[PDB]
RNA sequence: GCCCCUAAGCGUGUGCUAAGUGGAAAAGGAUGUGCAGUCGCGAAGACAACCAGGAGGUUGGCUUAGAAGCAGCCACCCUU
């Protein structure tokens, strides 16, 4: 499942949520795509889930792209512990997704089935997202 | 109006002939008896009989040439039809004999128009899978 | 949880102008 | 969910007797990114954290899991209604492991079940309807892998399989032609049906034998195991082959409850014989004429419906 | 069809652009071979209308306040959430 | 009557309707009939 | 309705009536395909017995040049374009009033003109 | 803040709401309702319904005794 090979610093602050996306805000690989509309931390798990959803929906066709890689690590203190004595170990790899960013992109000869698979992916994702298209 | 397609042979076979004649009306035998009596001379050709029934009963002795697809089969040179028409064609049946034999059968079915008959027979050949030239 | 929800939502009034002490 | 719960319970209960020592040793450095033993799902995903970390949490979760399996037993027996309500013969593919059970199922039924290279590939017993030589829309189910010295710490997983084998009639015993002691393989895997019947005693079901991997197996075995050895039939290859008499002897050894007493079907309605033709097979359709006379088998209700009309030939 | 009116910008800046975009007048800047930048405004409705059919590249007859002038669409700064053009950059053409 | 926050026509014959301020799906097949509730 | 059909609707009657010295119009309803063909195709030797839209052909009639029979199109119409021969055509149209009785001649265009209540029978009673 | 409790508007003009929404809440579901756009059709007759046909080839070919259009699979044309 998606994961960085290595990261320079293992314990980083949480990725910021403020502001809109000034980059990655257009379909530039495939024909359709999922444009988010709400700040969130999309995680390796959700990305894998949506990818499997789209691939299972489209039968051995089309090409899929992911314009976001989970690289920011989020820690977690071990259970049943007081507050203090250092940050927790890395727990979840998250990609800071911002309003307007295109998360998934698809290119499939058909139209209805591409739309349907994209809807599947959106449902699997946490955030509110719409289906944008290369046309405009 | 019940049509049974059959040749001039045979006599009361249930799986192909268990019709309303045996269900309700005259005995089962008389139907085929009176049907084959006036058309024994068929020799394998299919001569379907279309019987009518009135408020109580009214036998009718009616006939017709074999199906269009079956005539195509007879002339083509095969006994079994192809289950994959336009995927594996068997024979390229020509049009001269088709015309000479359909110049009256289609005049009875719909009309004697040679072009219309040609288009209909082309459709039937396409259906069977043994198309024409 | 009802008491907390209510005390917090009390901040959305025309008189507090949106902020309440100890929200 | 069934697997992710029952395997989780088995793991918790295996920890139970050794919650002290090595479990703490594992948790000490934790997985360290990823450990050599995951959790409820093992292959990443859920179960990423650990198995046993606190005795309280472990006990709590074993309780919850036991309740969950209580729920799943009801769900499973509800699902398994139609077959028991219909009295439809069922057969079970009983193989030790990697004996190509799923592949054999794909064969003979056109099924498309997964067939992966591993000693434990098929997770839950899956089944499909099949046809015998003449009909009998019977049922065929696989079994989950059984390895020597069946770990009793993991029975909740094989409990469903055990039920599905004890609620069946004819058993077909698949072996794998890899090891040198297939006799040991078969005896070992058969040691389990003994306790299966001990618990859920109904009867010793009729038995049949088969061994997959024919193409690659017996490379130096020759047909000794095919002639001298007792009951066994095998043509499947390590990828798939043709099936010749596995589907004939399977029908001849399955329950023959279907009565074969001759019945007389008259003409009567326009297609009254259609009922018998579609129900009870049409074996020996000695069609004659008019009120066609024939000889075919029929089930209990059709036999009782035609009783009065059963005039001797 | 390709004839789009225009109106020079009375003011310019954050407030002027915001007010214009609220009233539905996409701002634009016209410059190029003539080498004399002009800040103007167009009706976003007709601008998008012509853009739908003629595509991003197109030779637009910009009817300026006082005369006409040919132009070419160079840039379209568009908001990614609200799919609406925020600013247009037109390249004059000398023919 | 499946009470579910998510009601969608399961089959081509299923028709949605608003009744007593409460969305309900009704079909010729009784099994598909459901309500939002 | 359809634009192409409308466009052809001129020629759909123009040459037909230009050639046919006579044509019939009547409220047709009931005769199956077989009954209709019994005279349309089964007896096709000197007249094309067809039908056409009675609402779209009202303008097409004016276009073709006929104007006497325009108020009689308000309802089903069964046209019979003959190439002139009337002694057999009148008999053909009068034959159906024994077996079906569902086929009368409400009117039509005789010799580029209209007709009366008795002309329907007097076209050719010989 | 201005119906009475309670000092002061049951204020005036446009609209909106049927939910007591106002007078708590998410993913998601949704033939509720106002408005601004678009694409088909339609006064040469459409959208609903009503009167007749909806045919011949032909039980179209594979399958099946069977499959006539209706378990299922290929073709899926024309005569008027
Ligand atoms: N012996 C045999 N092996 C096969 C056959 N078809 C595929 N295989 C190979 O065997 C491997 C294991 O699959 P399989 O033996 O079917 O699994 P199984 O024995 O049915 C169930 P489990 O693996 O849990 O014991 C697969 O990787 C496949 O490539 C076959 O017909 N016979």
């Amino acid at each position: 499942m998606l994961i960085p090979r290595k990261v320079k610093h293992r314990k980083q602050h949480h990725p910021e949520q403020r502001g809109i996306a000034s980059g990655g805000t257009s379909v530039s690989f495939g024909d359709y795509g999922i444009q988010a509309l709400e700040h969130a931390y999309i995680t390796n798990r959700q990305i894998e889930s949506a990818r499997i959803a789209i691939n299972r929906h489209i039968k051995r066709g089309g090409k899929v792209w992911i314009n976001i890689f989970p690289d920011r690590p989020l820690t977690k203190k071990p259970a049943e512990t007081r507050m203090g004595s250092g940050k927790g170990s890395p727990e979840w790899w998250v990609a800071n997704v911002k309003p307007g960013r295109v998360l998934f992109e698809l290119s499939y000869p058909d139209e209805k089935t591409a739309r349907d698979a994209l809807t599947r992916a959106i449902h699997k994702l946490p955030i509110k997202a719409r289906i944008v298209t290369r046309e405009e | 109006l019940i049509k049974l397609q059959i040749q001039a042979g045979q006599a009361n076979p249930a799986p192909p002939v268990g019709p309303a004649l045996g269900q309700h009306g005259v005995n089962i035998m008389e139907f085929c008896k009176a049907y084959n009596a006036a058309t024994e001379s068929q020799r394998g050709n299919v001569i379907p009989v279309e019987i009518t029934v009135y408020e109580d009963r009214s036998f009718t002795f009616a006939l017709k040439t074999p199906p269009a697809a079956k005539l195509l089969l007879k002339a083509a040179g095969v006994q079994k039809g192809s289950g994959e028409p336009h995927k594996t064609k068997v024979a390229k049946v020509t049009w001269d004999q088709v015309r000479e034999i359909a110049e009256t059968k289609k005049a009875d079915l719909n009309a004697n128009d040679i072009d219309a008959a040609a288009k209909i027979i082309a459709g039937t050949a396409r259906s069977m899978g043994i198309t024409v030239e | 949880a009802k008491r907390g929800r209510k005390k917090r939502d009390r901040k959305h009034s025309k008189a507090n102008h949106g902020k309440r002490p100890n929200a | 969910r069934e697997g992710k719960a029952q395997v989780s319970l088995a793991q918790m209960e295996y920890m139970l007797p050794r919650l002290r020592g090595w479990g703490e040793s594992m948790s000490r450095q934790a997985g360290g990114r990823a450990g050599g033993a995951g959790g409820g799902v093992g292959t990443r995903g859920p179960g990423e954290t650990k198995i046993e970390t606190d005795r309280r949490r472990i006990r709590e979760r074993m309780a919850k899991l036991r309740r969950e399996i209580r729920d799943m037993k009801k769900i499973r027996d509800t699902q398994r209604g139609s077959r028991r309500r219909s009295e439809i013969p069922s057969v079970a593919i009983v193989g030790y492991t990697n004996a190509g059970k799923s592949s054999l199922l794909n064969a003979l039924t056109g099924a498309g079940v997964l067939v992966e290279n591993a000693l434990f590939a098929t997770l839950e017993p899956t089944t499909r309807r099949g046809e015998f030589e003449d009909g009998r829309p019977f049922v065929l189910t696989d079994t989950v892998g059984f390895v020597r010295h069946l770990p009793t710490q993991l029975v909740e997983a094989f409990r469903s399989t055990l039920e599905e084998v004890v609620d069946a009639d004819l058993l077909i015993h698949v072996v794998d032609g890899s090891d040198v002691n297939p006799l040991a393989q078969i005896n070992a895997v058969r040691t389990v049906i003994n306790e299966v019947v001990a618990e859920y005693d109904i009867a010793p079901p009729p038995e049949l034998l088969v061994v997959n991997k024919i193409d690659a197996a017996t490379g130096v075995g020759l047909a000794q195991l095919r002639r001298a050895l007792p009951d066994a039939v095998f043509v499947s290859a390590r990828t798939g082959d043709g099936l010749d008499k596995l589907r004939s002897r399977m029908g001849e050894l399955v329950e023959s409850t279907d009565a074969t007493v001759d019945v007389t079907i008259p003409y009567d309605r326009g297609d009254l014989v259609a009922r018998v033709h579609t129900d009870g097979h049409v074996d020996a359709t000695e069609h004659t004429d008019a009120g066609t006379r024939i000889k075919a088998r029929v089930p209990a209700p059709l036999a009782a419906t035609l009783r009065e009309y059963a005039t001797f030939a | 069809p390709n004839k789009l009116t225009a109106n020079v910008r009375t003011r310019t800046g954050k407030g002027a652009s915001r007010q214009a975009r609220r009233d539905g007048k996409v701002p634009a800047v016209l410059y190029g071979h003539g080498t004399d930048p002009q800040h103007l405004e167009l009706n976003a409705r007709d601008f998008a209308a012509v853009l739908r059919s003629h595509g991003t590249n197109a030779i637009l007859t910009l009817d300026i306040e006082g005369t006409e002038q040919l132009a070419l669409t160079k840039a379209l700064d568009v908001h990614p959430i609200r799919r609406n053009i925020q600013h247009a950059d037109l390249l004059v053409v000398q023919r | 009557m499946k009470v579910n926050p998510s009601v969608k026509p399961i089959c081509d014959k299923c028709r949605v309707i608003r009744r007593h301020g409460r969305v309900m799906v009704i079909c010729s097949d009784p099994r598909h009939k459901q309500r939002q509730g | 309705m359809a634009k192409a059909d409308k466009a052809t609707a001129v020629a759909d009657i123009a040459e037909q009536f230009k050639a046919s010295t006579a044509t019939v119009v009547t409220e047709y309803r009931g005769l199956t395909v077989a009954n209709l063909a019994e005279l349309r195709r089964a007896l096709g030797d000197s007249a094309t017995y067809t039908v056409a839209k009675n609402t779209l052909v009202k303008r097409a009639a004016s276009e073709a040049g006929i104007e006497g029979l325009d108020e009689l199109f308000a309802g089903p119409t069964a046209i019979a374009f003959v190439k002139g021969e009337a002694v057999d055509a009148a008999k053909a149209i009068k034959k159906f009033a024994k077996d079906n009785k569902a086929l009368v001649i409400k009117g039509g265009y005789m010799d580029g003109k209209a007709l009366s209540v008795a002309d329907v029978e007097k076209i050719a009673d010989l």
